[PDB]
RNA sequence: UAGGAUGGGGUGUGAUAGGUGGCACGGAGAAUGGAUUCUCAGGGAUGGGUUCGAUUCUCAUAGUCCUAGGCUCCGAGCUCG
């Protein structure tokens, strides 16, 4: 309550700073160190709040103004890509997200990491041919595990993707797996199917280098980069490409995409054009 | 070949009746386009030539048909085939516990009498036309096409009284195929999967994508063109009877 | 006015780096000193050169001086149009005789600021120049030290207590109220007027700080009696904030000195840079000499009132918390040095390998780094030991007597007593600016030994006169300690010029013992010399210098029993070598085989490599590789080419490096 | 099935009848719904106080909510409807060799009683049976229809009956899927000759054993058996 | 009532077989367990005591079934219910562009002779005892009951071969009933689907919670006690004979 | 049409198969006769001229059909269409209070339903390398399963399981090729040589259903209404 | 190795030394004539810092793009100071 009087002064001060305060975001706010951060944490609580009730007002405002069937709602399109999901489940190509990076990771990575978690397995539910999602090295008291159940409620125990705390070394034959990094010496020139892919579900904004590329020559799996400047042309953004992009793009050249096809889930505010 | 038939079209103003109608007259046949007064067939019967001609006849009722029966055989002086396309579709659940609502019976009665009794009704009369003819080397005097759906075999939520019409087609598609077989009279059903009719192209863009993808192979929705070549098809053959042929791409309905 | 200003302290007075501050400040930034390698030890702790404005210089002294050259070419390399030099006013003619051995002042200007002229000031910083004459145009009895005082900062707005009288908050209709009550102004008649600190955090006048240079006794009394120090010290007056004093360590225990630091108040800070200091300034360089001591130990020899001793890095915060920060502190631990080298993939079995398999004169690589100073290797040198009492010092770069000092330790004087001679054989900025420091403390170093003061003997170019000469008649007096050989006078096809000549050169063999002296004209530039030294024991040495495959230097060293060869770049650019005058590695191992030499090395490698060059099988056993403080002996020859396999691995990483960077500039290429 | 409340349509005879006296005999309660001019009154008197005669004709929604308001005024709940009431009739569709059609008040009169009139106690019932407390299987009721294998494979003149019965059989799929998020069952038997082997006519008793069987068994629903004995 | 008879379970080591054994021996009926003698059968024989025994015997192999129906005849003197729960699957695609591969022919002519060709044997070679019996009141000499899971109608992607094998039981399943009625054997088989067998536990229990979630009512997996009861049901019943029953809580399958 | 297209049919030395063969031919395709050595199959390549030509292969066999895939592939560089027609039939009644025996069950039920599948996964793997045309499709497969896999007469045991299983392997098979567009659908052919089908009505009806391009997964009874 | 350009982690874009405004599309969970309600994600590279308020003001780290070169001082005029 020291610091609910705190925030009322700096609220007094007329600083960006919430209405309100729930007794968890406080505590979360006392998780730093910095009175910058604190500054930055508070922002964003403000800035939340400052959208949600701007959104509640337009809400408000738009509230002044032989059929064969019934409308087919949002759940008979889930129950049938949940049938879809179980059958890649049994006959699709593997896909690893390779979990562990949990300790690299800063609170704001770590939930940024689960929305994109998040958004790739829903493109990946809509396709046409899913791959076998993989969470591996997937700590269940882990952050990351209470973030996933949290975010996804009860729905968790029903998504048709394998959690496990096993590494990807002790499922696939240690010859078919290649770990994807854009650090890496060799580059991809055909998408084979016969390979298992291993993602990193690591995000740092481009931040510390080598991660994975130290995780893959540790062991003695094979490793791959995406051939992104010699069939595109380049400009100003990192090359380490979010989540629901590699698994966007690794679903095009899975239904037999040609690369000019595949690249166009790259933002086009990072390259000119096609070479 | 088709050349030379007179075809009887029931619901031909649009959606499969009209592309069958537009394939016969097409391929060198004549046709009835045989659809309710107030419906906009007139400008299709102009369309396809001196070839068809429009009958307004509502097929619940008998003197509507036996009037433009008459006037087809008045027209051309035969009848060779009969496809039967005219139907509605009433989407209710029988009774929903939530909110209380029970499936009215108005809807369901009005179900079976355009697509069940209507079909029967234009089926007992057209046969009754046919019957009339000098049979075709093989003892065949005509063939009459009926059009099922795949909710005949698994309904989904809602569709009670449809799937109840259409199921009651394909049970009584075997019974009158045997009956008119003794005076050589042949009958087949289709049974379309999700086709690209004015009842499925009124839904939006995200519910049409949804519905064609449902699709193993082609992934898309039926093209009335290839109804009319099956119908086709059906015609040429001599050997189909009494069957009924699933249209629908290998697609199972999800409940 | 910048919000934050803080000092940083980037070398620490240290025998082997001189010492120096740094300024921050967000709009501007200064530097204080320009001695010999401080352009190394600022690259090497990621110190940017981008902005620096302004560059000031408290003592005319080539051990304050040194590094100059070399900060000016960088700074016209970084694109800066104007750089302002301060201190005194000779600096002027110092610039003129700097553009002999260079161009003159090609695209970037130069500007002087003298301690005559008036004082500069900034957005963030006044300048004041001091000048202090010695007790008892050159003028070797001045020292310029400086005071700097900050900008005043308007207090803080008090917004918490502001709303009591209901002055509007979250708007920018404040904006021109807060600007107001800022600058003194009593914001008007809302209602009723409000003024100044009832509102409004009051002013802070300005810290300020003062740089002070003692190099000797004799400065003590006109310090203490100079009437402009007084306006600051005894006063309230914003009381300077802290005192750098570099002075000898015999200078601070003067009573008279130490109860003048006292005057200026209880809380005014002392820093002191003095000779003291004990902290190592080249962590990578001490770090790739243990490492490679696991080679070969003697191959790689291991390298060697209130206060406040200085360290490297070591920081004074100036706008904020006046605090002291020890969070930038250099630490050396060589036992994290030796487990990266164990843990390296393929470097523990190959030493272990190496070790089951298996005196004068002995040649000492100082340096072997090209036209710019770089992370790891120093501009070029080497030292020749040819008996106990003699040695000979084959080229002198920018900051070779630091590199020295820290191979040798304590030794340093001793050994610069056995210093006979030094060989220059082309003019350039990375060939010869050494030579003045060596000088210095090869006096210093006789002084201690107690050894008479001889002159030393310098055999170089014409050209170097005229350098030296300039800058001993305006700067500081040089030429009392040297006694100048030209370089041709050494030729083949040489004349007697002069019999004084003659006695030098004669003088020369017989102090150095060597048997005969010879130099050549190598094809790099205007009167750029070789050189061939024959001993009595019978072994010959031969440098080239600067070249490319030349024929006269082909005739001359034949059977050669050691020859040291540039190998600026590889075997893919040989036009490149053509055009910049500079031979390739085939080259120059194509000129050993025709020499037929005993045994090859290479230096004067380019700033586009890190750490080594491209080893192509073309490597026999007689061509080697040279590195910064190794030791060769002439026993050793066989032992080089073992070494191979070890440092390949050691510099697996950045010989892994370098392939990429050389694929990128395919790839663009390619991309283009 | 004891103390279970049963509404049998066209329990007056036959299947439904036979459905009656067993689960009854068997302990459970049941309400004979049919028409009021049929006979059922003797036999709800048989049976004892268990049993109830509700008339309605099934093709009127008032008869058929109030025979259920009656079930609900006696028992207070409906666990079981089995629907078996209907009428036949042979006749051809057309008759090339005596110019004969099958006239179409015949034809809507079997598919009134047939048909539309079991989804119209389905309809009903289901409301009746929404108000039960669930099961500790989750069941809330039982809806049991009778579509004869005519539906699959007719005889000559069985037209009108055929369609009636694949009517039936195309509608029970939809049904339980409508009413399974509500916990109700619903399946479908598909009776032969009821009055290669067994080669007799069949007894209206295995009809009602097979009712209780599918009653009792929690996993049947939305299924066409055909009970025939195989012709 | 199932008092007294004599029941023959193939498979009946575990799963199905063991719960229709659990049932019948609960209600007083002998039964012999014929599975292979690497799995537990002794073990559940002692277990459920003296009305059960286990009969060491591979179905592929006529000698072994042969024994086995003798050590039977030996131990109760008659056969009057014979129940096949064997059967095993395969996960495999008839054909795999993507990853260049196609269904081996060992694994699918294993899986078909262990699940069809192992069913008629049992069959015909069980019915050469049964052809033994007195007949019972009413024509009816024995039941014979079979399984053929709903793959047969509806089967999913990669399960061809045990499709085609459960689509032969289903297919043969009328014509064993015109053989066999001059004799007085019953043929039935039943369709149970999502069960409380092994077969669904290789699946990964995600998927199986999902295909559970996915039963219209009741949203579990079947309970092999309610295949038990309707094993019961159908050997009481006299009228049940040569149809196919699926017990699978009204689920369609989805590809 | 079907004019262009490469048809490899099974049995085609005689029956259903030859007159799919003669017709497809008739009509501008090409056609591959698939049939055993001793079938006479020669003398009908030999009068479908130039366009047809006969592979002996055992379909039980893998090593027969893909040699006789690999010959068809030499010769026409494509395989368009597939056509099951082989088999054969007994009529041993199950039990005769006799025992009905088990070598002819294996023999029947691997001729018709193994060699089918073998021909099918064979022809997939042929199949799989055409380029999709402007619809997508890659290929069309065809399976004979008589209408005792839903009617099966007293001692058609053995022949309706191995129809039986044809009817119901058809839907999974589909449902596998569907993504690489490859269509699977069944034929039932009734009673063949009021009066007993003409096998040239067969043909005509494979031809209706190569040429339209949404059956798929489906089984049609080609019976009159028996 | 250096200098610059710049970084919207779902995608396009604004308010441009400080106050103002964001807009349009997309995603996750739970319920109902193609719309509705609740809930989740709303940090304009990362970490410090300043100001009454920072996306824009400053530093450090990392990613990414572009670019990285050479001697005259005077008269004798190949040497002389
Ligand atoms: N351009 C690219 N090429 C290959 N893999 C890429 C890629 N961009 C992203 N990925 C993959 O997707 C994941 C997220 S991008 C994050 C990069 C990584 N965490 C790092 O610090 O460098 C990575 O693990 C990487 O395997
Ligand atoms: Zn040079
Ligand atoms: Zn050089």
């Amino acid at each position: 309550a020291a610091t609910r009087e705190f925030i009322e002064m700096w609220r007094l001060l007329g600083r960006e700073v919430p209405e309100h305060i729930t007794e968890e975001e406080l505590k979360t706010l006392m998780e730093c160190v910095s009175n910058t951060a604190k500054k930055k944490y508070l922002k964003y609580l403000y800035t939340k709040e400052k959208v949600k009730k701007a959104r509640q007002i337009k809400k408000e405002m738009k509230a002044a103004a032989n059929f064969l069937f019934l409308r087919l709602w949002d759940r008979n399109m889930d129950i049938a890509m949940g049938w879809k999901g179980a059958q890649a489940m049994q006959f699709g190509q593997p896909l690893v997200f390779d979990m562990a990076y949990e300790n690299y990771m800063k609170r704001k990575e770590l939930q940024n990491t689960v929305s994109q978690l998040l958004e790739s397995e829903g493109w990946n539910r809509r396709n046409v041919d899913p791959f076998h999602i993989y969470f591996c090295n997937l700590k269940i008291d882990g952050a990351l595990h209470r973030e996933l159940v949290k975010r996804y409620q009860e729905k968790w125990d029903k998504l048709l993707l394998t959690s496990t705390e096993k590494s990807h070394v002790d499922l696939f034959p240690k010859d078919s797996i290649i770990y994807l990094t854009a650090d890496s010496p060799n580059v991809m020139t055909t998408f084979r199917h016969d390979k298992v892919y291993v993602i990193g579900s690591f995000v740092d904004k481009s931040m510390q280098p080598g991660t994975s590329l130290a995780k893959a020559k540790r062991l003695n799996l094979a490793t791959e980069c995406l051939p992104l400047d010699k069939y595109l042309q380049w400009e100003i953004g990192n090359k380490n490409l979010t989540l629901d992009q590699m698994i966007r793009i690794l679903l095009c050249l899975k239904n037999n995409g040609n690369w000019q096809e595949a690249l166009q889930f790259v933002p086009k505010r990072k390259h000119t054009g096609f070479l | 070949s088709v050349k030379g038939l007179v075809a009887v079209i029931t619901g031909g103003a649009s959606g499969l009746g009209l592309a069958t109608a537009e394939r016969l007259v097409g391929q060198g046949a004549s046709a009835v386009l045989l659809d309710l007064p107030n419906s906009g067939g007139e400008a299709q019967a102009k369309k396809l030539g001196n070839n068809c001609v429009f009958a307004p006849a509502d097929v619940t009722s008998e003197k509507d048909v036996q009037t433009a029966l008459a006037l087809a055989k008045g027209k051309f002086g035969r009848v060779d085939v009969a496809v039967n396309c005219a139907g509605i579709a009433v989407a209710s659940k029988t009774y929903n516990l939530k909110k209380g609502q029970t499936h009215t019976l108005e809807d369901f009665q009005r179900v079976l009498d355009v697509n069940l009794m209507g079909t029967f009704n234009v089926i007992r009369l057209v046969a009754g036309e046919m019957g009339q003819n000098e049979p075709d080397q093989g003892g065949q005097r005509g063939v009459i096409i009926n059009t099922a759906s795949v909710a005949a075999f698994e309904g989904q939520v809602g569709q009670a009284a449809y799937s109840a019409s259409k199921g009651g087609i394909v049970g009584m598609t075997l019974p009158i195929a045997r009956d008119l077989a003794p005076i050589g009279i042949r009958v087949m059903t289709i049974a379309p999967g999700l086709f690209g009719t004015p009842l499925l192209t009124s839904l939006p863009e995200k519910v049409c994508n949804f519905l064609a993808s449902q699709v193993p192979f082609p992934s898309r929705l039926g093209d009335p063109a290839e109804y009319a070549h099956l119908v086709q098809a059906i015609i040429e053959n001599p050997f189909l009877n009494g069957e009924v042929i699933r249209l629908d791409g290998a697609i199972r309905m999800q409940p | 006015g910048p919000n934050t200003v803080y000092l940083q302290v980037v070398a620490a007075g240290s025998r082997d780096s001189g010492a120096a501050l740094y300024v921050f400040s967000e709009f501007n930034r200064y530097l204080f000193n320009c001695g010999e390698g401080v352009q190394r030890l600022m690259q090497e702790h990621k110190l940017k050169v981008a902005r620096l404005d302004n560059i000031f210089l408290t003592r005319m002294h080539w051990s304050n001086v040194g590094g100059l050259s070399g900060m000016i070419l960088t700074l016209k390399e970084t694109g800066l149009p104007k750089c302002v030099l301060s201190g005194p006013p000779q600096l002027e003619k110092y610039l003129e005789a700097i553009k002999i051995f260079s161009g003159p002042l090609k695209g970037i200007e130069l500007a002087v600021r003298p301690h005559s002229a008036p004082e500069y000031e900034d957005e963030t910083m006044t300048v004041y120049q001091i000048p202090i004459h010695s007790e008892q145009v050159r003028d070797s009895s001045l020292v310029v030290a400086f005071i700097c005082k900050l900008h005043l900062k308007r207090g803080n707005f008090l917004v918490l207590k502001a709303k009591e009288m209901g002055l509007p908050v979250g708007t920018a209709a404040i904006a021109p109220i807060i600007a107001a009550v800022k600058d003194g102004k009593s914001i008007t008649h809302e209602g009723r007027e409000i003024l100044a600190e009832e509102l409004c955090t009051p002013p802070d006048p300005g810290a300020a700080f003062v740089v002070v240079e003692c190099p000797d006794e004799s400065f003590i009394q006109p310090i203490c009696e100079n009437a402009t120090f007084q306006r600051y010290q005894g006063k309230a007056d914003a009381p300077v904030a802290l005192v750098v004093h570099m002075a000898p360590a015999s200078v601070l225990v003067d009573s008279r000195y130490q109860q003048w630091m006292e005057r200026f108040g209880p809380d005014t800070q002392h820093l002191v840079l003095n000779e003291n200091c004990a902290s190592v300034h080249n962590l990578r360089s001490h770090k790739i000499q243990t490492q490679l001591n696991l080679i070969h130990p003697d191959i790689f020899p291991l390298l060697t009132v209130p206060m406040v001793q200085g360290e490297c890095l070591l920081k004074y915060q100036l706008r904020p918390r006046r605090e002291w920060q020890r969070d930038a502190i250099i630490t050396c631990n060589p036992e994290e040095f030796i487990v990266e080298a164990l843990q390296l993939p393929n470097f523990q079995q190959s030493v272990q390998e190496y070790r089951r398999s298996a005196q004068y004169p002995e040649i000492i690589f100082l340096g072997t780094g090209s036209a710019i100073p770089m992370k790891i290797r120093n501009v070029s040198a080497t030292l020749v030991n040819i008996s106990p009492d003699t040695s000979l010092l084959l080229d002198c770069g920018e900051g070779t007597f630091g590199q020295l000092c820290r191979h040798y330790g304590d030794q340093v004087d001793r050994v610069l007593g056995t210093l006979a001679a030094v060989f220059v054989s082309h003019l350039h900025a990375n060939h010869h600016t050494g030579l003045p420091s060596i000088l210095l403390q090869r006096e210093r170093a006789l002084a201690s030994l107690g050894k008479p003061l001889h002159p030393l003997l310098v055999v170089a170019p014409n050209q170097l006169k005229a350098w030296l000469q300039q800058y001993h008649n305006q700067c500081q007096e040089v030429l009392h300690h040297i006694s100048m050989i030209p370089a041709k006078c050494l030729q083949e096809g040489a004349e007697i010029s002069s019999p004084a000549v003659e006695r030098l050169i004669s003088s020369l063999l017989r102090t150095c013992d060597l048997e005969e002296f010879q130099t050549c004209l190598v094809r790099h530039c205007k009167h750029a010399f070789g050189c061939a030294l024959v001993h009595t024991s019978g072994w010959k040495v031969v440098y080239s210098g600067d070249t490319m495959p030349c024929e006269a230097l082909v005739r001359m060293g034949k059977d050669a029993t050691l020859l040291i060869h540039e190998a600026t770049l590889e075997d893919g650019l040989e036009e490149e070598a053509v055009e910049k005058t500079h031979s390739t590695t085939s080259q120059a191992i194509s000129v050993g085989m025709r020499m037929n030499a005993e045994f090859i090395m290479l230096n004067h490698f380019s700033q586009r490599y890190a750490k080594v060059p491209l080893f192509s099988p073309n490597f026999s056993e007689k061509v080697g590789v040279a590195f910064d403080h190794m030791k060769v002996c002439f026993g050793d020859f066989p032992t080089m080419p073992k070494l191979i396999p070890p440092l390949k691995a050691l510099f697996a990483g950045d010989i892994e490096e370098m392939e990429e960077r050389r694929e990128k500039r395919e790839l663009r290429q390619v991309r283009a």
